RNA sequence: CAGGCCUUGACAUGCUAGGGAACCCGGGUGAAAGCCUGGGGUGCCCCGCGAGGGGAGCCCUAGCACAGGUGCUGCAUGGCCGUCGUCAGCUCGUGCCGUGAGGUGUUGGGUUAAGUCCCGCAACGAGCGCAACCCCCGCCGUUAGUUGCCAGCGGUUCGGCCGGGCACUCUAACGGGACUGCCCGCGAAAGCGGGAGGAAGGAGGGGACGACGUCUGGUCAGCAUGGCCCUUACGGCCUGGGCGACACACGUGCUACAAUGCCCACUACAAAGCGAUGCCACCCGGCAACGGGGAGCUAAUCGCAAAAAGGUGGGCCCAGUUCGGAUUGGGGUCUGCAACCCGACCCCAUGAAGCCGGAAUCGCUAGUAAUCGCGGAUCAGCCAUGCCGCGGUGAAUACG
């Protein structure tokens, strides 16, 4: 059960609170990011590409 | 529970039938998958049968069991004790 | 550590006595960082010791410091298939750890019901030479001594 | 303390506010 | 007339203004008692000038923000020890040497990841 | 008291009392057995008994293979006496000079 | 007259605060030279590893940084003119008054 | 399993960014996805090109996408018949006035992605991979690298235990920050499974 | 998991034939899904004053290829991670020694946080690590002066509010600064000990950074991928249940057992963040949760916001209590289609265990531990006492 689950969570549902984020690059459900539409695992793979603006390695 | 300020919920697809029953006289027995419902005084005196996840349970709505959920008398789990 | 000799902390001189040893006394006072609270106490028990006998609270709290430091202690060293308990000399920074934390467990463990007050009297017995802050001293020293036959494991 | 929520320092812990903590 | 020096403390900064006088001290607003009531931390603020008997001789204007009252306290320490210094040049013996015109860069050390706290572990049994 | 996994394999209650009645060899050495922790596990091979016991002087940990899981799990129990019996006696090596 | 400039890049954002200062003080006649606002950042903090390893993360953050330039003296000398200026991509420019 | 991406390791110091632009809290994914769709549409069609890096930019409905290659004419065509059919394939995903350049590799065996995709090309072709690997180092040092060092990972020649092989010459510091090192990365799809490949070019530093 | 359903199928690329395309709107049956069905107008380039004739814009219906599988194998794998370990190490080239595995270098004397550096040496170099280059913090400077600041002079509705100014604070970009550089001493040197200057001293504090490799370590359930397996079902939709069960057992945590405390009332002092079906001032209803009004803020402007410990006063008087706040009864609020299983919050009542914890065992060397609160991601709401951050207060001790 997965490609039928990354469709339907594209699909608008029958009520608005069914509705959930899914990571657009993967299909993951879990640790999805808002403000990016990516899961954890897939931040960190564009942002490490660069291919993420103005997104770097956070030190202090 | 449930704000006052808005309604007492019943599904209406189950509440329909109910009053469909009490016009023509009751009754038959009802098969619903709706836990969520409210008793409600128009159903009292029903045998309204309440699917657990597996089977329907069927339950006699008496006058002390007005203001519950249907689904608190059809307990969803089997359990007759440990060891 | 295993490198080198630690640095003892200086400590900065209290605000009323201008003294590095009642800094040393408040810390071990301080629960939970609350060094106000640790500061009250000790002060005001400084107020009452001055209330029940007139004289100087440094000069008291001092010489029941004095009081409590032990000048010999045992410490184990298991020499062959025995724990020997040896006697050694005291260093002087010790001394005055042992001396400042005997003396505010003792106090806690008074009856008397705020914490000033049991601060305030343990001073007071100590200085004299009573109270359980010196009973520990007088036992450690006591253990010391019963085991002087082994002071020659002294390392 | 922290666990009473009929305290102020409860309702401080949970975050909430009432009777024993208005705004 | 006006002597001036910046104090901080962790996350306390202070403005101090040194103008001569009979020593009445202003924090924000109000007497320095009035803003340190109950503190015992307080006094040691007014130690450089203490250090050069400029006790009573100096009134002092200061604004103090951000941090707690100690580091603030702290932070006044060092303002008005600068403000001296530039009161007079030669201030700076006996006032070096009681390192009161030195600043201590001592902050909060960061959380880290893996921990509870900045240091603090979590704790496992191995078994 | 004693814990025992099966990771990702099914096991009886029978199996189980086994395990315990075969770690009990270890009670031989009256010293305290807290919190033994035993995990039956099959590789392609045969199947893995692992174990973690502490004891006020020490800790046991050891791994036992063989294609029978008993076997296995006797093997886990040989090597887990051959620590606690160092454990308990090392100690007794240099009680002289 | 207010001119905010808004980037992730903040070496591509003075830049532009500059050159945009610059261009308004020659055609004149008053720029209120560029005032650094305060950077408002969005860390995002991660599992290093896809599956399970909580303890090990890795911290990355996006930073806003944002300059404010007011051109005092206008003369549509200068407005005209400022219409076209070679702005880098990683700015967006916004103009008020 | 441990190293630091040497890319993500050096933004903003010797290597910048690939979608350089700035968007809004509102509009931030939005681009970025269709960014993504950009590169997987050109990633694909571009491929035979040589493609190493595809940089792209943005102001407002307009973006411009500039690509790098080995063989910029596999992607511009005869007077401009692919670079044509390109911009219509793009605005129509794109939706919006979509720019697309072209620039030289002006050493493809300087180019860490190239060297990485030639030697997964050479390993699905069942070349000997550890020969292979000593070549493509041997030609990124001959082309004037200050280093290399390439590797091999997965069931190589087909074995049932994997393994991974890798090469070296010179430098490569991946631990000085300053040192400017590209870094490409290969997936070798062969029948009896995917073969992981990664190129280290050391440049020089800066 | 149970039950009700669908069969090129929730989704890709096809090729073919019927319908009209395309998109919206209702009706029946039903828990819903689904099945049934009654609506209504398709541009094009076209013979079109004419029936009529398409093409492919997209759908529909029937096919056949194919889809789809979080089914198996991490012991076939890529990728990424964990670990030993920020440990000081792991090697190569050529020469030399050995029949050979292999040695040498890399050992040795000194030194360092370090295979750090020095001296010696059948070895002479080189690489990956170490360090440095990067980020935060600490001092100072330059450039800037609003939405931030207010030293001084004017107004001052009595509030940096106004004039004004950018000094100061700050904010945020760029620089300076520390190198054992300088003196004493020991040294063959490298260095070590002490001093001064200095905001900072001997890596200034913290961060990012993790060698060859090991654990046939972890992940086929994030993703990819070989192969094996499922095909009116091991695919797909839905309603309900379950993942929240409870004789027991272990791990991590929260709150505690109280007077250095608890409660009330009044009164101070942060940082980092977040916020247009969002953050919500202020007003009013309610004991309250909250509700209804309603201004501001694309936010250094406005808002979350009050920080808490603390401070000042008052109560409690050593009791299972004015400690503790579990359990349960009752009444409400809010989110949400819906809080029975299974939400958070408020209020009334209830007011458990617990009087400091056996064997055993964890953390921490300084702004640390301890203690105090604040924010954020996820997020309709929340089972967060979790996690990642942030500042407040601020120790003890290290002989070895
Ligand atoms: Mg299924
Ligand atoms: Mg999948
Ligand atoms: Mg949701
Ligand atoms: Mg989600
Ligand atoms: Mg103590
Ligand atoms: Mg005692
Ligand atoms: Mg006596
Ligand atoms: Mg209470
Ligand atoms: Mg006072
Ligand atoms: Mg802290
Ligand atoms: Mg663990
Ligand atoms: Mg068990
Ligand atoms: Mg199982
Ligand atoms: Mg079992
Ligand atoms: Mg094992
Ligand atoms: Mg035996
Ligand atoms: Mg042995
Ligand atoms: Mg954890
Ligand atoms: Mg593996
Ligand atoms: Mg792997
Ligand atoms: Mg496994
Ligand atoms: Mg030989
Ligand atoms: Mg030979
Ligand atoms: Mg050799
Ligand atoms: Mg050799
Ligand atoms: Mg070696
Ligand atoms: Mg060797
Ligand atoms: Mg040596
Ligand atoms: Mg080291
Ligand atoms: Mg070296
Ligand atoms: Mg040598
Ligand atoms: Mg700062
Ligand atoms: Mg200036
Ligand atoms: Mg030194
Ligand atoms: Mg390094
Ligand atoms: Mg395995
Ligand atoms: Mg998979
Ligand atoms: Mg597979
Ligand atoms: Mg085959
Ligand atoms: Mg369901
Ligand atoms: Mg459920
Ligand atoms: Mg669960
Ligand atoms: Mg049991
Ligand atoms: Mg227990
Ligand atoms: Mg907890
Ligand atoms: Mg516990
Ligand atoms: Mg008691
Ligand atoms: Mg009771
Ligand atoms: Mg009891
Ligand atoms: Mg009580
Ligand atoms: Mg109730
Ligand atoms: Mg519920
Ligand atoms: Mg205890
Ligand atoms: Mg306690
Ligand atoms: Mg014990
Ligand atoms: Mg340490
Ligand atoms: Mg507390
Ligand atoms: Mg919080
Ligand atoms: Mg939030
Ligand atoms: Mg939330
Ligand atoms: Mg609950
Ligand atoms: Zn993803």
């Amino acid at each position: 059960a997965r490609k039928a689950l990354i469709e339907k969570a594209k699909r608008t549902p029958k009520f608005k609170v069914r509705a959930y984020t899914r990571c657009v690059r993967c299909g993951r459900a879990r640790s999805v990011y808002r403000f990016f539409g990516l899961c954890r695992i897939c931040l960190r793979e564009l942002a490490h590409k660069g291919q993420l603006p103005g997104v770097r390695k956070a030190s202090w | 529970p449930r704000s006052l300020k808005k309604g007492v919920f019943v599904d209406d697809h189950l509440l329909e039938k109910v009053l469909e029953l009490n016009a023509k006289g009751e009754k038959r027995l009802i098969k619903t998958w709706s836990r969520r419902s409210t008793i409600v005084p128009e159903m009292v005196g029903h045998t309204i049968a309440v699917y657990n996840g597996k089977q329907h349970v069927p339950v006699y709505i008496t006058e002390n069991m007005v203001g519950h959920k249907l689904g608190e008398f059809a307990p969803t789990r089997t359990y007759r004790g440990h060891g | 550590a295993r490198r080198r000799r630690a640095e003892v902390r200086q400590l900065q001189p209290d605000l009323v006595y201008g003294d590095v040893l009642v800094t040393a006394f408040i810390n071990k006072i301080m629960r939970d960082g609350k060094k106000n609270l640790a500061a009250r106490i000790f002060y005001d028990a400084c107020k009452i010791i001055q209330e029940k006998t007139g004289q100087e609270p440094l000069k008291v709290f001092k010489q029941a410091v004095e009081n409590v430091k032990p000048r010999m202690e045992v410490r184990s060293r298991r020499v062959g298939g025995a724990n020997y308990q040896v006697p050694m000399e005291v260093s002087p920074r010790r001394q005055q750890s042992l001396a400042l934390r005997w003396l505010v467990q003792a106090a806690n463990q008074r009856p008397e019901r705020r914490a000033a007050v049991r601060i305030a009297h343990e001073l007071m017995d100590a200085a004299e030479g009573k109270g359980g802050a010196v009973k520990k001293k007088e036992d450690v020293e006591r253990m010391a001594e019963a085991n002087r036959a082994y002071a020659h494991y002294r390392w | 303390g922290k666990g009473d929520r009929r305290t102020r320092r409860g309702k401080i812990w949970r975050g909430t506010y009432g009777k024993y903590r208005p705004r | 007339e006006q002597y001036y020096g910046t104090g901080r403390r962790k996350e306390a900064v202070a403005r101090v203004f040194l103008r001569p006088g009979n020593g009445k001290v202003t924090v924000n607003g109000q007497d320095f008692n009035e803003y340190f009531q109950g503190l015992v931390r307080a006094v040691a603020a007014l130690e450089p000038l203490r250090a050069v008997d400029a006790l009573g001789h100096f009134d002092a204007y200061i604004t103090v923000r951000g941090g707690g009252k100690s580091g603030q306290i702290d932070a006044i320490k060092l303002g008005i020890a600068r403000a001296l210094v530039q009161y007079n040049p030669d201030y700076r013996a006996k006032l070096k040497p009681l390192g009161f015109l030195t600043r201590d860069a001592r902050v909060v050390e960061r959380k880290k990841y893996g921990k509870h706290k900045a240091r603090r572990a979590p704790q496992y049994s191995k078994r | 008291t004693m814990n025992i996994t099966s990771k990702q394999m099914e096991i009886t209650p029978a199996i189980r009392q086994h395990v315990a009645d075969r770690l009990a060899k270890l009670e031989k050495w009256q010293t305290h057995l807290i919190n033994p922790h035993i995990i039956l596990s099959k590789e392609p091979q045969g199947f893995v008994a692992d174990a973690t016991i502490n004891t006020p002087n020490g800790v046991l940990v050891a791994s036992g293979k063989h294609e029978d899981m008993y076997t296995a799990i006797n093997e886990l129990i040989n090597k887990l006496e051959r620590q606690l019996n160092k454990l308990q006696h090392k100690g007794e090596a240099r009680r002289a000079a | 007259i207010r001119i905010k400039l808004r980037g992730f890049d903040h070496k591509t954002l003075d830049a532009s605060a500059q050159k945009i200062v610059e261009a308004a003080r020659r055609s004149g006649a008053q720029v209120s030279g560029p005032i650094p606002l305060p950077t408002r950042v969005r860390r995002f903090t991660v599992i290093r590893g896809p599956f399970k390893h909580k303890d090990s993360r890795e911290h990355f953050e996006l930073r806003t940084h944002n300059r404010l330039v007011d051109i005092i003296n206008p003369n549509r000398k200068t407005i005209e003119q400022l219409m076209t200026l070679d702005l880098p991509t990683g700015v967006e420019i916004e103009i008020k008054t | 399993g441990n190293k630091i991406h040497p890319i993500g390791f050096r933004l903003g110091i010797t290597r910048d960014w690939e979608s350089r632009w700035y968007a809004g809290k509102k509009q931030y994914r939005h681009l970025l996805l269709e960014d993504q769709r950009i590169r997987g549409l050109l990633e694909k069609e571009l491929y035979s090109a040589g493609l190493a890096r595809v940089d792209i930019e943005r102001a407002a409905d307009n973006v411009a996408v500039t690509v790098h290659v080995a063989k910029p004419g596999v992607v511009i065509g005869r007077g401009g018949e692919r670079i044509r059919v390109l911009r219509e394939e793009l605005a129509k995903l794109t939706g919006k006035n979509v720019a697309l350049n072209v620039q030289e590799v002006q050493n493809p065996n300087l180019s860490a992605p190239l060297v990485a995709q030639r030697v997964a090309e050479q390993i699905e072709r069942r070349f000997a991979v550890r020969r292979a690997i000593k070549q493509a180092v041997q030609r990124v040092m001959e082309s004037g690298a200050k280093g290399a060092k390439v590797i091999v990972s997965g069931r190589i020649g087909g074995a049932e235990q994997a393994r991974t092989e890798w090469a070296a010459q010179g430098r490569v510091p991946l631990h000085t920050l300053r040192a400017n090192i590209d870094y490409g990365f290969a997936l070798a799809r062969t029948t009896y499974g995917v073969l992981g490949v990664k190129a280290y070019i050391f440049l020089g530093e800066v």
